[PDB]
RNA sequence: GCUAGUUGGUGGGGUAAUGGCCCACCAAGGCGACGACGGGUAGCCGGUCUGAGAGGAUGGCCGGCCACAGGGGCACUGAG
RNA sequence: GAGGAAGAAGCCCUUCGGGGUGUAAACUCCUGAACCCGGGACGAAACCCCCGACGAGGGGACUGACGGUACCGGGGUAAUAGCGCCGGCCAACUCCGUGCCAGCAGCCGCGGUAAUACGGAGGGCGCGAGCGUUACCCGGAUUCACUGGGCGUAAAGGGCGUGUAGGCGGCCUGGGGCGUCCCAUGUGAAAGACCACGGCUCAACCGUGGGGGAGCGUGGGAUACGCUCAGGCUAGACGG
RNA sequence: CCGAGGGUAGGGCCCGUGACUGGGGCGGUCGUAACAAGGUAGCUGUACCGGAAGGUGCGGCUGGA
């Protein structure tokens, strides 16, 4: 099976007569380190549920990510509205030179060597959703040729 | 019209994103020469020298992927990305060693030269350089 | 603090004689030093860092207050008598708890006289002096 | 901006403003103490902090902070100062370096003595 | 006049010359006209002298005079052999 | 080589000397874009034969006066008073860039 | 100079027996056996979830503490690596291992690198029959790591040479025993060596 | 907005040598939003530091050019 | 340096059972920085003297500040550790003292009787002949944005035109080849930086070789895009 | 003749300083202008007036009804 890492736990708060009433939310990345990843963000009235829920949604939503000696094929830039992830491919000696949100979503997909950067809003939650949709936008000399 | 090229790539861009089977772009020899590349490179099906109200156009035949599964059945694109590099505002000119390398191989830079309208692979082997006309992937 | 001893001089009636050494139980004047003041022990470099017996006695007998007139040049005096205090270690600057005036204190009339007269006719000082103010009470 | 506008009008380089003009560029500066008092700091705070007005060899007269528990400072104290805003105190933007000139270090200090100019206990 | 002499390099107690052609009125170790080979007076490696004898002749011809120990390592590897 | 350059005569109101305005083009070292710039050369006409409009080549020559260091080499084109206006209309325009 | 203090505590913090003590490390009397929690007042306190910086910090001190070396020298070796051709992490362990004092330990001349370093600093070792006392001598492929033959008649080389007649120096080394020599034949492969060290976590550290 | 040795010319002095370098005369020019004039600050470069790079910042030690020898002016001797 | 307890004393913690400093110490033993003796340099082979011919080659002699130093050889004592931090950023936690006081402070902010945030202690984390601090440069700053930003409401469309310079400019054919691309060649000093080897025991330092690029000069070549010049067009624009 | 510079005289720029005064920032006294239709929708350019916030005239805006 898969490996889990909680990436972001956070208490929110909502208002109601006499009291602010909370609810927690957790963003979790899940991956095999050999090629699949996934991410889901879930919110229960208690921390540990919402973590598990984040997991539930984690596996309910996964990603190809066509590794290549542990790096990615092409360099890729995606914007998830104001937040902006950039991935660059790195030679077999480097390492994962990423943030913390992109560190996880890249380590669990089994990226071993990468150059990256977080221009734009460096908000975790959108930097997350951004790193994913950029992964799931990777292609190969294959699928290019297949398409042409 | 200020940049006939940008116009065309944008005729072509705007076209595909709503999956127009074709789109026609007013014609020039230079214009054709780039299309002639798009085709040859798997980006478009190809093109023919049509005519609207007696006006010499080019009809570009667009090309996509399969219908897909899920709630967004729209195909992926064949030209995912196309944009002017050199420009009337700012000429870009690269010498051969200056020549860029689009999407780690998977894409191209079409670049005018004193030896035809080549691609990056093409000029790098031909040993020349010129005006970075655009980029496709 | 470490300190280079360049030259060593004996002072005679009429001339200054240079000499390459100064044995124990003798007096002379050493050229070179920079930080050394009076009543400060001095040892060769690789030796026991002993401090000679100090000295110590009389506390000042006469006290005189000095008013820095006006007023951005009080501190012409502030740096003046810090140069003084390592030059004469027998006067004593102090500032009054209440009233806040500056109180030079001395070994006698005469002692305060020249110290004061210097402070002006050698440091310009915009200042006058006299009887210290009294800290009263209700 | 168009590429022309940049050709014409360039891009304006950012310039920074010293937060220790008084030092005249030096690491530290020497000075004498004109006033030594306590001051009160702004909300949300509430102490009596020990300050010194100090006239520098640069020309400037600045007010400085006296770090630590207790000091030996008063009028005419010769003193050495370093860059260092104290956040709560209007107009304080340098510190007196204890253990220099007439700045006594702190009696009984045990930790971080490097920073209160106390020598090492035996 | 234009000269052939030893232009010191290396470091302290590590002499490492560079017999050289340069105008007499330069610093010893200043802009020379041409490097015509090194010299390691300490003899620390098999090559403690390699005068470009092809070049070192051209100079001597057109003027260049030399140190009384420039020639020493110029004779030593014979620019003078008849 | 003695630098040769090509430009229009904009002043002949001197005596055995003509002003030759010279354009050059080059790319902006930061912003790529090609840009024009120019320079007026006082040029030696020993036989006074050059006039307004006359696009000519002038050549790097030895000094003849303070600021004359080129002599005209060869008449290359003629009557380009459009370029002459292109430079008067700029000059003239200056009278309204004051306060 | 070197770490020099209480050394079990290194291992107890690091949650991994680093074999620093040498002769004692395999005894039930080592510390890691009796208490394998971190040193000091707070070890039996239920440990807390470690940050990524931590994780790479701990991983780094781990590698570093193993070769028992100054963070100065460590980093400078490491820098040499990055700039050197190909795979940084590997070439790191390479140069980390191509250093003398640790060789002597790999060749069991001495019990631990500490003991090894002493031996090396004392002139009791020689590379190539030239006497060499600098524990940072990067040994290069082809070198003869002698014992000083005037150091030969010495209770401690013997003892350790004696327990080294037919054990296996790794794939890159060649202990001609009896005659006290040995050889540095190959800079290691990554696979050549297992240490409790993620070669990559350390690169990701110095990337901050 | 600037400019009377100012910009050009004829003749001459000066110099190792071109030149408004200096001088007499003739002409009315020369320069400026591509930033003249003016004010500020600064010796420049090889390089150095930082930076993914582009770029930013810097110019002590060493090597190259320049400028200066308390502040000014001046010429003499000399290949200089 | 090796061995050295289910683990001394003191100190810190404690639910009072125990936990921690800690194999750390003591202790056994092995090595042997400094020191002590003995020897002891490379840097210096030319200038000059001798045969020859004052030349080519040969041969002989004098000369060492550092220096009795480096290094070698023999003997040879367990032999300085300190500084920053331990609320979050950020690696490291408890007890007392204190009580918006005394103080901390780079930003958030911490102190009002139970403070992991002040002060001391024990413990811990990081560095180690150093550790910290202030000043400043570049970085994070994609926050002057060329690479690589923006303007309906966040800072940001000129109150609206008309037009000067300027910037930009439709489709076809041809000449030039200014930009642009290519090859050659000169220049691009030395040190530096980079790759290789090599000298000092290592390294710092240093030596030898290699690889050069931008940039500019000179000659040859290309013509697609831009430029200029020359003809034609009518889809822009103006006109009837 | 030119000429360091000295001197007479009139100008331009900069910097420091000055009785007093103008507002600006930081750490009790009067009212209640704004935020809810904020108790007269708010804001607006201008204008006159008023201890003060502000009020009022004229026009505009909706970012009001
Ligand atoms: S003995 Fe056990 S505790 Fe001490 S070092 Fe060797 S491994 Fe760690
Ligand atoms: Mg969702
Ligand atoms: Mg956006
Ligand atoms: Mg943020
Ligand atoms: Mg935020
Ligand atoms: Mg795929
Ligand atoms: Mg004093
Ligand atoms: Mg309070
Ligand atoms: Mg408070
Ligand atoms: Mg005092
Ligand atoms: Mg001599
Ligand atoms: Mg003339
Ligand atoms: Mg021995
Ligand atoms: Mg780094
Ligand atoms: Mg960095
Ligand atoms: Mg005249
Ligand atoms: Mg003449
Ligand atoms: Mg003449
Ligand atoms: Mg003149
Ligand atoms: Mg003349
Ligand atoms: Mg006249
Ligand atoms: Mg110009
Ligand atoms: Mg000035
Ligand atoms: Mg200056
Ligand atoms: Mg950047
Ligand atoms: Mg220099
Ligand atoms: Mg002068
Ligand atoms: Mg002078
Ligand atoms: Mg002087
Ligand atoms: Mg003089
Ligand atoms: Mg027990
Ligand atoms: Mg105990
Ligand atoms: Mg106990
Ligand atoms: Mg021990
Ligand atoms: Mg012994
Ligand atoms: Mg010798
Ligand atoms: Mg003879
Ligand atoms: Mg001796
Ligand atoms: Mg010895
Ligand atoms: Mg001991
Ligand atoms: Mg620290
Ligand atoms: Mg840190
Ligand atoms: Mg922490
Ligand atoms: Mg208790
Ligand atoms: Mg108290
Ligand atoms: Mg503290
Ligand atoms: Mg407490
Ligand atoms: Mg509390
Ligand atoms: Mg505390
Ligand atoms: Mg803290
Ligand atoms: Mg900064
Ligand atoms: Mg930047
Ligand atoms: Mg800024
Ligand atoms: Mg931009
Ligand atoms: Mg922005
Ligand atoms: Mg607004
Ligand atoms: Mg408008
Ligand atoms: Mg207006
Ligand atoms: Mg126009
Ligand atoms: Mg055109
Ligand atoms: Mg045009
Ligand atoms: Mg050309
Ligand atoms: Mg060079
Ligand atoms: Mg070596
Ligand atoms: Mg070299
Ligand atoms: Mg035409
Ligand atoms: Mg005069
Ligand atoms: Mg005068
Ligand atoms: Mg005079
Ligand atoms: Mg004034
Ligand atoms: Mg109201
Ligand atoms: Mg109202
Ligand atoms: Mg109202
Ligand atoms: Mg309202
Ligand atoms: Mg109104
Ligand atoms: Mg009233
Ligand atoms: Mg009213
Ligand atoms: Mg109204
Ligand atoms: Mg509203």
């Amino acid at each position: 099976d898969f490996e889990e890492k909680m990436i972001l736990i956070r208490r929110t708060a909502r208002m109601q007569a006499g009291g602010r009433r909370f609810r927690f939310g957790a963003l979790v990345v899940v991956g095999d380190r050999q090629g699949r990843v996934g991410l889901g963000f879930g919110k229960a009235p208690e921390v540990p549920l919402a973590v598990q829920k984040a997991g539930y949604y984690a596996r309910r939503n996964m990603v190809e990510v066509p590794l290549q000696n542990g790096t990615i094929p092409h360099e890729i830039e995606v914007e998830f509205g104001a937040s902006k992830i950039v991935l660059k491919p790195a030679a077999p000696g480097t390492g994962v030179i990423a943030g913390a949100v992109p560190r996880a979503i890249l380590e669990l997909a089994g990226v071993t060597d990468i150059l990256t950067k977080e221009l734009g809003s460096r908000n975790p939650i959108n930097i997350a959703y951004a790193t994913m949709e950029a992964l799931r936008q990777l292609r190969t000399k294959a699928d290019v040729e297949r398409l042409r | 019209l200020t940049d006939p090229i940008a116009d065309m790539l944008t005729r072509i861009r705007n076209a595909t994103r709503v999956y127009k089977e074709s789109t026609d772009v007013p014609a020039s020899r230079f214009k054709e020469e780039i299309l002639r590349i798009l085709a040859r490179e798997g980006f478009i099906k190809g093109y023919e020298r049509v005519d609207v109200d007696g006006k010499p156009y080019l009809r570009v035949y667009l090309k996509y992927g399969p219908r897909r599964q899920g709630p967004d059945p729209r195909p992926e694109q064949v030209i995912h990305h196309i944009r002017r590099i050199s420009k009337p505002g700012r000429r870009v000119y690269v010498g051969v060693k200056e020549i860029p390398r689009v999407r780690r191989g998977l894409g191209i830079a079409i670049l005018s030269t004193s030896k035809g309208v080549l691609t990056d692979r093409e000029a790098r082997k031909l040993g020349v350089g010129g005006e970075l006309i655009c980029e496709v992937w | 603090r470490k300190e280079r001893v360049a030259r060593l001089l004996r002072m005679h009636a009429n001339h200054r004689e240079e000499v390459e050494e100064l044995k124990a139980g003798d007096l002379g004047a050493v050229v070179g030093l920079k930080e050394t003041i009076t009543g400060d022990t001095l040892v060769g470099e690789d030796a026991p860092r002993v401090i000679l017996e100090s000295i110590e006695v009389p506390e000042p007998v006469i006290d005189v207050a000095i008013e820095p007139k006006t007023k951005a040049d009080q501190e012409k005096l502030s740096q003046a008598l810090a140069r003084l205090a390592e030059e004469d270690p027998t006067f004593r600057v102090s500032t009054h708890p209440e009233t806040g005036q500056t109180i030079i204190s001395g070994m006698g009339e005469l002692h305060l006289e020249i110290i004061v007269d210097r402070l002006k006719r050698e440091f310009k000082v915009d200042a006058n002096v006299g009887k210290p103010q009294v800290a009263y009470r209700e | 901006p168009t590429i022309n506008q940049l050709v014409r009008k360039g891009r304006e380089k950012v310039r920074k403003k010293s937060k220790v003009p008084a030092l005249k560029g030096a690491p530290f500066r020497r000075g004498v103490c004109t006033v030594v008092r306590t001051v009160t700091p702004k909300k949300p705070n509430s102490a009596l902090r020990k300050v010194a007005k100090v006239r520098l060899t640069s020309g400037y007269e600045v007010t400085a902070y006296i770090p630590g528990e207790g000091h030996n400072l008063q009028e005419h104290s010769v003193v050495l100062i370093r860059g260092g805003r104290v956040k709560d105190l209007p107009g304080v933007r340098y510190h007196i370096v204890r253990g220099v000139y007439d700045a006594a270090g702190v009696k009984d200090r045990k930790k971080s003595r490097s920073k209160y100019g106390t020598k090492k206990p035996k | 006049m234009v000269k052939i002499r030893l232009a010191r390099f290396g470091s302290k107690h590590n002499p490492h010359y560079r017999i050289v052609v340069t105008d007499a009125r330069r610093k010893r170790d200043g802009k020379y006209i041409e490097k015509i080979g090194y010299y390691d007076p300490r003899k620390t490696t098999p090559d403690w002298l390699k005068v470009d004898v092809e070049r070192a002749r051209y100079w001597l011809s057109v003027g260049a005079q030399p140190t009384d120990t420039a020639r020493r390592l110029l004779r030593q590897a014979g620019v003078f052999r008849q | 080589p003695k630098k040769v350059l090509t430009g229009v005569v904009v002043s002949d109101k001197m005596q055995k000397t003509v002003t030759v305005l010279v354009e050059r083009q080059f790319p902006h070292p930061l912003y790529g874009k090609v840009i024009k710039r120019s320079k007026k050369y006082l040029a030696h006409d020993p036989e006074e034969k050059y006039k307004l409009g006359d696009v000519v080549e002038i050549i790097e020559s030895r000094p003849i006066s303070k600021r004359k260091r080129f002599r005209v080499l060869r008449l290359v084109e003629s009557g380009r008073m459009d370029l002459v206006e292109k430079y008067l209309i700029r000059r003239q325009n200056y009278e309204s860039l004051s306060k | 100079g070197r770490y020099i203090g209480p050394v079990c505590r290194l291992c107890r913090r690091e949650g991994v027996k680093l074999y620093l003590k040498g002769e004692r490390c395999y005894s039930p009397k080592c510390a890691m056996e009796r208490r394998p929690y971190p040193p000091g007042q707070h070890g039996q306190k239920r440990a807390r979830r470690p940050s990524d910086y931590a994780v790479r910090l701990r991983e780094k001190q781990k590698l570093r503490r193993i070769y028992g070396i100054s963070e100065r020298q460590f980093r400078n070796l490491f820098e040499e690596a990055s700039k050197k051709k190909g795979v940084t992490g590997s070439v790191f362990l390479g140069l980390l291992e191509s250093r003398l004092d640790n060789v002597v330990y790999r060749l069991g001349f001495a019990v631990s690198r500490r003991q090894a370093r002493q031996l090396v600093r004392h002139g009791h070792i020689t590379v190539n029959g030239r006497r060499v006392d600098l524990p940072s001598y990067r040994v290069r492929p082809g070198d003869e790591i002698a014992v000083a033959e005037k150091s030969r008649n010495l209770e401690l080389i013997r003892q350790n040479l004696e327990a080294m007649k037919g054990r296996k120096v790794g794939p890159w080394l060649s202990l001609d025993v009896e005659g006290m020599k040995g050889k540095f034949l190959r800079l290691p492969d990554r696979e050549d060596l297992a240490l409790p060290v993620n070669e990559q976590l350390v690169i990701e550290f110095y990337s901050r």
